[PDB]
RNA sequence: GGACCUGGCGGUGCUUCAUAUCCCUCUAGAGGAGCCUGUUCUGUAAUCGAUAAACCCCGAUCAACCUCACCACCUCUUGCUCAGCCUAUAUACCGCCAUCUUCAGCAAACCCUGAUGAAGGCUACAAAGUAAGCGCAAGUACCCACGUAAAGACGUUAGGUCAAGGUGUAGCCCAUGAGGUGGCAAGAAAUGGGCUACAUUUUCUACCCCAGAAAACUACGAUAGCCCUUAUGAAACUUAAGGGUCGAAGGUGGAUUUAGC
């Protein structure tokens, strides 16, 4: 399926009628009309739940449907354009040219919020197909002008290949301080643990009353270890008899129900503790939901991961 | 010669023309007579999604050509002339239950083929507070201990569901009889309640 | 032209059983109960043991109603499981897919 | 291997539609259902009966249009009307299709009573997903 | 039942067994019978107006009418004749002009090279097959494979000439 | 919602390929489609057991086989009066004569209504699925072979017979019959009545005042019998005297009045009839014109409903005489008409609305604003109706007189998809206004394109069959196209057409040719424009040699060619 | 009911209104087993008389 | 229409079976099939019966292929005659 | 017969591996007892199919009659069907699958090498390969980007299924088809899988985790046997549930062997 320069010009001229309709559709002024617009108006006349996106309706612009494709790379007389056109590779090899000439210019002459990008967005840079190894040897030649004493000429050429590799903060976020009836200053926090849920409320001051559905700690939860869990984030903290917390939680088991007011507890504890002690909880893992949930049975073995017997033979 | 196929008339349509006029109801989507480059179906390698005419995946979706929101304002302004006003002074739900203390729910089900009919349809329920009967200290406690778990204290709502009967007149119509048998045995009294 | 002649068999059960309902119903009524005598339960005893055997409900075998196939049905669409499949893998049956969780 | 409804790899010279393209695991992903009513819904009943009524609908089509069908059926049902479009091809005259089209939606509607209509979209060809 | 049958291209897919092991390493043609058949035609011989017959006669609009038996019958025979002569056809053999003898491939010709993708051509050019030879290879799943190597010849007639495998 | 301009009606199947590109397929399409329906219903007729499952709820009784065959058996009046409901008028009549014969007593209102069935179909059995000149009334019939049989015969007896005599045609025989009521002292109703005023003036055929004079005498009999009159009885009056024209305008205006005056109100039929017997050929200013003037006066903005039999034939008639007018203030009132209410349902059947509309759009055409008539070309066509060929000659000739040319490459472009692309009368129309005058070089660009079209219209005709024919008037219009858009390359090879079909070569073509020729300098050109004029012995040739010799350089062999042309001339 | 459906679409082919493509096969399979020998026999005339 | 509607989405319901994947044997192979039933809930308050038949009727005949409705309506009455007082 | 090519195989070499994985290491088991259930044998007038890995609570998300295809006896003959056949052939097949796969390869169309033989086609500081498409991958479902599902080509075992249904070939047509009544489906024995146990981290009761008793011939231990009742059904020594009675082997299991990150 080529795509000549006449087939996309008709394209664009039917995109911009259909553009007008759409919006004649939806009662919408169409010289405003944006492309979420359409997108928006797209879902509603032609509803599809089908879980892939890229197999629902779409209205785009013909430049952002149609894959790039390379103009001719000879004229009428047969001339080649590129002088390194026989080669197969005019742009990967005019780009490792000019690298290797300014790395020979500079000797005339004399990391954490960036990555280079990978190899399927240098084939799209370069509108070639590209080996393996054929990246590699690129990568090895930028970084070699890095090395190097290059200049502000050297370096927009050297950005044009390093994306932006965002990394998000684990900084915790701290919950709104809060204010009750009586002006007692409170936080309020969720956690989960397997099918447990809870909801945890910890004022600033108290003398270390906890109550789980209205009821004194220790009689809901007669067993130790779940106590322990309970006293895990305000003994981390030094904070042992200063609040008092009220806490809901359904769902799960004894232990579940003790992990998951572990994490409503923590996360609400934060909002009386300094910048240091927050991060400090976070590496002791007391902010963190446990994703470990009961895996499901499949078909044709006795469990999760079990299987049945293989019989003897 | 064979027959040629004419063009479709989205040719012909105006960027201003009146489009409830072409999908006045429900209907298949025609790619002839929808003026949208939309397209759809996954990709093949380097492909596009497969243009709209003899799209089978357009064809299956439940479109809503008719009902555009310029549609949609000038059906419902054809309807108003069918509608009632609610009365005013029934602002709350409170002031609802002081005239009007009895409910009554019922279900109708929409459902596709041949037959309209549906058992569940006859079911009635019948709510009403015991507050609002005229209900003294011996009757209201009779009362509670003829309808059992019909009757729930924390509410003190009193709900009679009737399904016995075929039709959903004759379910209401009962429970409505049994409402006034269960009023008019509560003011009586037996020699037999003595030893209580 | 019924799939076999196992499920014409079944097409006549399930016509003679229909027909029979309300009287095995009626005799069955006067057995089940300890209200009536024994010597009007006993007579009601070979009443419904002298009807046809074709009338009985529990002889009636529900089978593919398209290859007739008698185990491995599924009750709410009333095919086999291999037909069944065969619908539902093609996108014929409205809103079934396989599962996957 | 799986078999179920998978079109196997060729030479290059089969030509697939869109929905013959793709395996059974790719219905409610990549393609949808070809009959919509709410027989299979939680809580519905007579699935049952809507699926013999499919399944006759498809063999009286594909044997009242024979050689014309370049598609399979979308069946669609709203209330008590039976909505029936099919894809077919530009090899016969207008006038076979007119008359086929109100024999089939006579004889359908008072086979099945009620309200059948047929819609008819032509193409001057069998649409060609791709080349397997 | 009606609910048992299956299309033609399934029926054709199982009769003929053209897939299968007994077809895989070395261990009945198809028919279509819906060439001849017109929409409308059926044994009881309606001519339904519009379907099977035109619409209009006379400028009026026919009515249902039906072919007596004696017309009937002609339509039948016709029809078979038609299915005869179709067939006839197809057991017709072509006289082949053999080569060095009657079996062999040695001597027979293939006409001219294709003509290439820049609108070249070899019209000029005959070809001759030299020899057909079926080579053998042993592979591990599959086991004996076959293949086919050929030697042919091409000329001009004056003095241009070449053979390729 | 309103009509959708783009579609064609809703009736037909909204497809490229299916929609209906002309009239006639417009018509035959659903004829085709009906002709399906009537072979299901057939079928399901004919095989009712395979359509009994009723599975609809609520019940649907219009979706259930219909069973046309009696089920009872018994030779009695209660199997008697079953044959009649389904009427069977051979069985009714077998099953009358086998019950007489035995004896049994069949009672009055059973035998009244065999007669209704006899006087109505005549004797002859109803149509079936599948089992105009002239009268219709056999000598000896079941219905009269009864009726002398009956032994007491009441009022509705004879009322029966005299209207189905009427009915086909048998006017002598009902006046006859008509005698015999009143001498046995019997009163007859107003359908009977309306059935006489049809027989007295078709009877016989004699001068106006003779019928005029026996037609009052019904009517007072009528009054003298206490029988009022209904909107047929005058509707009939008004559609007998269609006849005599001019002789029955007065008094057709004095019934007119009379139905006012009683009470009853006239119907969309009752002007039809006044409207076709004021509209006699001739000059229609002298009456026809206040006529349809007051007509329409009194129907403004009243809805209509269905009365009479012919109340679908008005507009069809009020619009043909607005075109004969020429009155395009009335023709907007007859639609204006139309078009209030539920009034579009009496506009008739197809044949009616085509020529309805054709009508309607040949007179806005004609009478109004070239940029209103545009309005209405897209409103109508092919939404209301497809257009006659003769329509899309009448358009042309408006935009000519709107100097409006650049649209013609629009209307062939429509006239292609309304099935005039094999239309001679129309092709010749178009070629002659684009090569009329010379236009600026952005629309004669536009002409060649066409022309160019309309080139291959004429080439692959379904007359390919037979030999081509090429109008003179077309060849010389398309080669003109060509050399005036600069496409000369194309008007040379043309040139070859005039001596294949001898189509004689227009003046202005030879002397274009020439200028092409002066232009490209090519005296080889030029000598063949020479020698294609000498081919016809035209006597601009003799003076256009002179003109080749001076203007080009003339080679010997082109001299000796000269000359040779010389030698002719 | 099986015999409504099987009875009404042989009804329609026999009015040549539907064609069942595995009815044809049938139809092309029992011809050519007529030409090559293969005939039901008469009830009572089988092979065994 | 001046109607007061409020909406929220109740839990989805997803019901699976398992299916054999062999016309014959091999049991240890199954096939698994789901049906996913989604709902919506429109709840209007305080709307007359006239106003409740012309709405349901609007948004009952423009219900989508494939989608099936539920309305529970709640009625408003006044105690029946008979219960204002007691007989005696 | 000589010399080669490819494949297979080697109680064939070197090097590097298997991550619940070949061995040791970790945890719970199987192999010993009773019982449940499949299979093989034996038995019976009395189905069929699967049957090394890849059969063996497998076709069956299921057999008291029915189901049923089996046996005995009796009956019907254009037959529920414009007949019928669970008759043969899965080594004629479609359909749906097992298996390697807990793989990463398959391949049209070309090009080149070997003197234009069967054949072969890589080295990145690169030396003849270019490759659409298919698979893997990517995406999608489930609670994430993790995991688990799903997916998994071409081929291998003429692997499985003519008894899901359909069907080629061959065969039966007063019978190899159709119907009715009754009946078989057992255990000398062997063996696979599972359940319950052999107990003190246990048994019983209360409670759902701060208790009181039991604890070796009245203990632990049968879901087995026997008797009774009830449930379903027209039909129950037979199927299920409950109760009573009964209180056995078993005292932690050799070689070997299964599963789990
Ligand atoms: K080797
Ligand atoms: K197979
Ligand atoms: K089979
Ligand atoms: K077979
Ligand atoms: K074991
Ligand atoms: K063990
Ligand atoms: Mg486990
Ligand atoms: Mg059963
Ligand atoms: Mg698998
Ligand atoms: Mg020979
Ligand atoms: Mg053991
Ligand atoms: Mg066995
Ligand atoms: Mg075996
Ligand atoms: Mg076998
Ligand atoms: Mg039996
Ligand atoms: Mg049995
Ligand atoms: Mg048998
Ligand atoms: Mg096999
Ligand atoms: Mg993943
Ligand atoms: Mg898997
Ligand atoms: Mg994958
Ligand atoms: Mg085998
Ligand atoms: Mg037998
Ligand atoms: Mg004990
Ligand atoms: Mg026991
Ligand atoms: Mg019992």
């Amino acid at each position: 399926e080529t795509y000549t320069e006449d087939f996309i010009k008709k394209q664009i001229e039917e995109f911009n009628i259909g553009k007008r309709h759409l919006a004649n559709m939806m009662g919408e002024d169409p010289e405003t009309f944006t492309q979420e617009d359409i997108d928006r108006a797209i879902a509603y006349l032609f509803p599809s739940g089908l879980f892939e996106k890229r197999a629902r309706p779409v209205m785009k612009h013909p430049e952002q449907i149609f894959p790039r494709q390379r103009a001719i790379q000879w004229g009428e007389d047969g001339r080649p354009f590129h002088y390194l056109f026989y080669t197969g590779k005019q742009s990967y090899y005019s780009l490792m040219h000019d690298v290797y000439g300014m790395l020979l210019n500079l000797e005339k002459h004399q990391v954490i919020g960036s990555r280079w990008l990978i190899k399927e967005e240098l084939e799209e840079m370069l509108v070639e197909k590209l080996s393996d190894l054929d990246y590699m040897q690129f990568i090895r030649l930028l970084e070699k002008l890095l090395t190097s004493q290059c200049g502000a000429a050297e370096e927009e050429f050297v950005q044009r290949f390093r994306r932006s590799v965002t990394l998000e903060s684990k900084k915790q976020l701290i919950e709104p301080v809060q204010y009750d009836e009586q002006g007692m200053a409170f936080s309020k926090s969720e956690g989960k643990r397997k099918t447990a849920k809870a909801e945890a409320i910890v004022y600033k001051h108290g003398s270390g009353r906890i109550k789980v559905n209205g009821i004194d700690y220790q009689l809901y939860f007669p067993i130790t270890q779940d106590r322990e869990q309970l006293m895990f984030p305000f003994h981390f903290v030094d904070r042992l008899g200063k609040h008092d917390v009220t806490c809901t939680v359904s769902g799960g088991g004894r232990s579940a129900q003790a992990g998951a007011i572990r994490l409503a507890m923590a996360k609400a504890l934060c909002s009386f503790v300094t910048e240091d002690e927050v991060e400090w909880m976070r590496q002791a893992g007391l902010l963190t939901t446990d994703p470990r949930v009961r895996e499901r049975k499949k078909p044709g073995q006795e469990g999760a991961r079990r299987k049945f017997t293989w019989k003897k033979r | 010669p064979r027959r040629k196929a004419l063009p479709p008339r989205t040719e012909k349509m105006a960027v201003d023309q009146d489009w409830p006029s072409v999908y006045p109801v429900a209907a298949p989507f025609k790619p002839s007579a929808v003026p949208l480059p939309v397209r759809m179906g996954y990709p093949v390698k380097k492909g596009v999604p497969m243009a709209k005419e003899g799209n089978l995946e357009l064809l299956k979706i439940p479109n809503f050509l008719h009902l555009t929101p310029v549609a949609i304002k000038k059906h419902c302004e054809a309807l108003k002339d069918f509608c009632t006003e609610w009365p005013a002074a029934l602002d709350s739900d409170e002031k609802c239950e002081k005239h009007f203390p009895i409910e009554i729910d019922s279900t109708d089900y929409v459902s596709s083929g041949p037959s309209v009919r549906n058992p569940r349809a006859r079911v009635v329920v019948l709510r009403v507070k015991l507050s609002s009967l005229n209900l003294d200290d011996h009757a209201k406690k009779k009362l509670i201990k003829l309808v059992g778990e019909r009757y729930c204290k924390t509410t003190d709502v009193l709900t009679i569901k009737t399904d016995r009967c075929p039709l959903r007149r004759q379910n209401y119509d009962y429970a409505v009889y049994l409402l006034t048998v269960l009023y008019h045995e509560s003011w009586n009294t037996e020699e037999w309640e003595k030893s209580k | 032209h019924y799939v076999d002649w196992r499920m014409w068999r079944d097409v006549k059960r399930r016509k003679m059983a229909y027909e029979y309902a309300d009287e095995r119903l009626r005799i069955n009524s006067l057995r089940k109960n300890t209200i009536l005598p024994k010597i009007l339960q006993d007579v009601a005893d070979e009443e419904i043991a002298a009807l046809p055997r074709d009338s009985c409900p529990v002889r009636i075998r529900n089978r593919c109603v398209m290859t007739s196939r008698p185990r491995g049905v599924k009750r709410r669409w009333r095919l086999s499981r291999i037909v069944f499949r065969h619908l539902a893998d093609h996108g014929q049956l409205s809103g079934i897919q396989r599962a996957t969780w | 291997k799986n078999r179920a409804a998978r079109v196997r790899v060729s030479k290059g010279d089969k030509p697939v539609t869109y929905e013959e393209a793709h395996a059974p695991h790719y219905i409610a992903h990549r393609k949808g259902w070809l009959s919509l009513h709410t027989g299979n819904l939680d809580g519905e009943d007579h699935a049952a009966e809507r699926t013999v009524e499919d399944v006759f609908l498809r063999k009286f089509m594909w044997g009242t249009f024979p050689g014309c069908l370049a598609d399979q059926l979308v069946l669609k049902r709203r209330g008590n009307q039976l909505e029936i479009c099919a894809v077919v091809l530009r090899q016969l005259s207008p006038h076979k299709y007119y008359f086929l089209v109100g024999y089939s939606e006579t004889l359908l509607s008072y086979f099945y009573k009620c309200p059948v209509r047929l819609h008819l979209q032509t193409v001057p060809s069998k649409v060609v997903y791709k080349y397997l | 039942s009606f609910f048992t049958k299956l299309t033609a291209d399934e029926l054709w897919k199982g009769a003929l067994a053209e897939t299968g092991a007994g077809a895989k390493k070395g261990r009945k043609k198809r028919k279509d019978l819906n060439r001849g058949q017109i929409i409308g035609e059926g044994r009881y011989g309606f001519l339904w107006p519009g379907l099977n017959v035109p619409l209009m006669k006379n400028g009026a609009v026919q009515t249902i009418a039906q072919r007596s038996k004696e017309e009937q019958e002609k339509v039948e025979a016709d029809m078979i004749q038609q299915r005869e002569e179709w067939d006839r056809k197809k057991k017709m053999k072509v006289k082949r002009e053999r080569g060095w003898s009657g079996n062999s491939w040695g001597g027979i010709s293939l006409g001219p090279p294709d003509p290439g993708p820049c609108g070249e051509t070899y019209e000029d050019f005959d070809t001759r097959i030299l020899e057909v030879r079926n080579v053998f290879t042993m592979t591990a799943k599959e086991g004996r494979k076959k293949s086919i190597r050929v030697l042919v010849a091409v000329g001009n007639g004056k003095g241009a000439a070449g053979f390729s495998i | 919602v309103n009509r959708d301009t783009t579609a064609v009606p809703y009736v037909f199947q909204d497809d490229p390929y299916l929609m209906p590109a002309s009239s006639l397929e417009s018509r035959s399409f659903l004829l085709a489609k009906k002709s399906g329906e009537n072979v299901a219903k057939f079928i399901i007729n004919s095989y009712p057991k395979y359509f009994q499952k009723d599975i609809a709820e609520p019940h649907i009784p219009c979706l259930m086989p219909e069973y046309f065959e009696p089920q009872i058996k018994d030779i009695s009046e209660a199997a008697l009066k079953e044959r009649i409901e389904l009427r069977k008028v051979k069985a009714s009549v077998d099953m009358f004569d086998q019950l007489l014969q035995a004896g049994t007593t069949v009672s009055l209102e059973t035998t009244n209504s065999l007669l209704d069935l006899l006087c109505y179909y005549g004797d002859q059995e109803p149509s079936t699925d599948y089992h105009q000149f002239g009268v219709t009334w056999r000598a000896k019939n079941n219905a009269e072979r009864i009726f002398s049989l009956m032994p007491e015969k009441n009022e509705h007896s004879y009322c029966t017979m005299i209207r189905g005599m009427v009915k086909h045609r048998a006017y002598e025989q009902a006046l006859n019959l008509y005698t015999e009521l009143l001498n046995n002292r019997l009163h007859a109703d107003v359908y009977t009545f309306n059935a006489l005023i049809e027989a007295t003036v078709c009877a016989i055929n004699e001068k106006f005042e003779e019928k005029w004079s026996k037609i009052l005498e019904l009517l007072r009999h009528m009054v003298a019998q206490k029988v009022k009159p209904n909107l047929q009885t005058f509707n009939t009056i008004l559609k007998c005297l269609r006849r005599f024209h001019v002789f029955a305008r007065s008094p057709a205006l004095q019934v007119l009045r009379e139905m006012k005056a009683i009470g009853i109100e006239p119907s969309l039929a009752t002007y039809h009839h006044i409207i076709r017997l004021f509209d006699q050929p001739g000059d229609p200013l002298k009456r026809s014109s206040f006529i349809i003037y007051d007509i329409m006066n009194e129907l403004m903005g009243k809805r209509f409903s269905p009365k009479d039999p012919d109340d679908d034939k008005f507009f069809q008639s009020a619009m043909s005489i607005c075109s004969s007018l020429r009155d395009l203030e009335l023709a907007y009132q007859v639609h204006g008409l139309l078009k209030t209410g539920d009034n579009w349902k009496f506009i008739g059947p197809d044949q009616h609305r085509n020529f309805y509309y054709s009508k309607f759009f040949d007179l806005i055409c004609l009478m109004e604003q070239i940029d209103v008539t545009l309005k209405w070309y897209e409103d109508l066509i092919p939404s209301a109706y497809f257009p006659h060929s003769q329509t899309m000659i009448h358009l042309l000739q408006a935009l000519d007189v709107a100097n409006r040319l650049e649209v013609i490459p629009k209307i062939w472009k429509d006239s292609k998809e309304y099935g005039h692309t094999f239309r001679s009368d129309l092709r010749e129309e178009i070629l002659m206004l684009m090569a009329r005058d010379k236009h600026p070089p952005e629309l004669q660009v536009a002409f060649a394109d066409c022309a160019a079209d309309i080139k291959s219209a004429y080439e692959s005709q379904p007359i390919r069959q037979t030999a081509q024919d090429w109008p003179a008037t077309s060849l010389n219009c398309i080669a003109i196209l060509f050399l005036r858009a600069g496409r000369t390359q194309e008007a040379w090879k043309m040139l070859g057409l005039f001596r294949k079909h001898n189509k004689i070569p227009r003046s202005e073509l030879l002397n274009e040719l020439m200028d092409s020729a002066k232009v490209s300098n090519s005296p080889s050109q030029a000598i063949e424009v020479v020698e294609l004029a000498s081919a016809f012995s035209l006597p601009i040739c003799e003076g256009l040699t002179q003109r080749v010799m001076s203007d080009f350089a003339i080679n010997q062999e082109q001299k000796e060619a000269l000359s040779n042309l010389t030698a002719l001339t | 009911n099986h015999h409504t459906y099987a009875e009404l679409m042989q009804t329609l082919r026999f009015l040549g209104l539907y064609r069942d493509e595995h009815q044809d096969f049938m139809d092309e399979q029992k011809r050519l087993k007529k030409l090559r020998g293969k005939e039901k026999p008469k009830k009572g005339e089988g092979k065994r008389a | 229409l001046g109607i007061s509607i409020k909406v929220h989405e109740p839990p989805r319901k997803i019901e699976r079976f398992t299916l054999l994947q062999s016309v014959h044997i091999y049991k240890k192979h199954r096939v698994q099939y789901e049906m996913r039933t989604l709902y919506r809930c429109l709840e209007l308050e305080h709307l007359t019966g006239s106003t409740a038949d012309v709405y349901l009727e609007y948004i009952q005949r423009n219900l989508p292929e494939g989608v099936a409705m539920e309305v529970t309506k709640t009625q408003l009455e006044q105690l029946p005659e008979h219960i204002k007082e007691p007989i005696w």
